[PDB]
């Protein structure tokens, strides 16, 4: 048990840290790409995504 | 060309909306005013800034 708790602490941290590259049907996974290539009229919709 | 965010030489350069714009547009053509023969030249714009 003392083994099983710390990984699943460190699971838990892992695909926390890990789901940041989702890009959750966007157009990009990173802001400065969405602010510098698009409209920031249309491009509002996409970092409140 | 001109729109609230939309880039160009107008924007640039000319009477620029800003991103947050709340309003109506209204366009139509006035020849009947605006037709010079020779030319209105009068009608001037600025594409240096």
């Amino acid at each position: 048990k003392l083994q099983d708790v710390v990984n699943h602490n460190a699971q838990a941290l892992n695909t926390l840290v890990k789901q940041l590259s989702s890009k959750f049907g966007a157009i990009s996974s990173v802001l400065n790409d969405i602010f510098s290539r698009l409209d920031p009229p249309e491009a509002e919709v996409q970092i409140d995504r | 060309q001109i729109a609230p965010g939309q880039t160009g030489n107008i924007a640039d350069y000319n009477y620029k909306l800003p991103d947050d714009f709340t309003g109506c547009v209204i366009a139509w053509n006035s020849n009947k005013l605006d037709s010079k023969v020779s030319g209105n030249y009068n009608y001037l714009y600025r594409l240096f800034r």
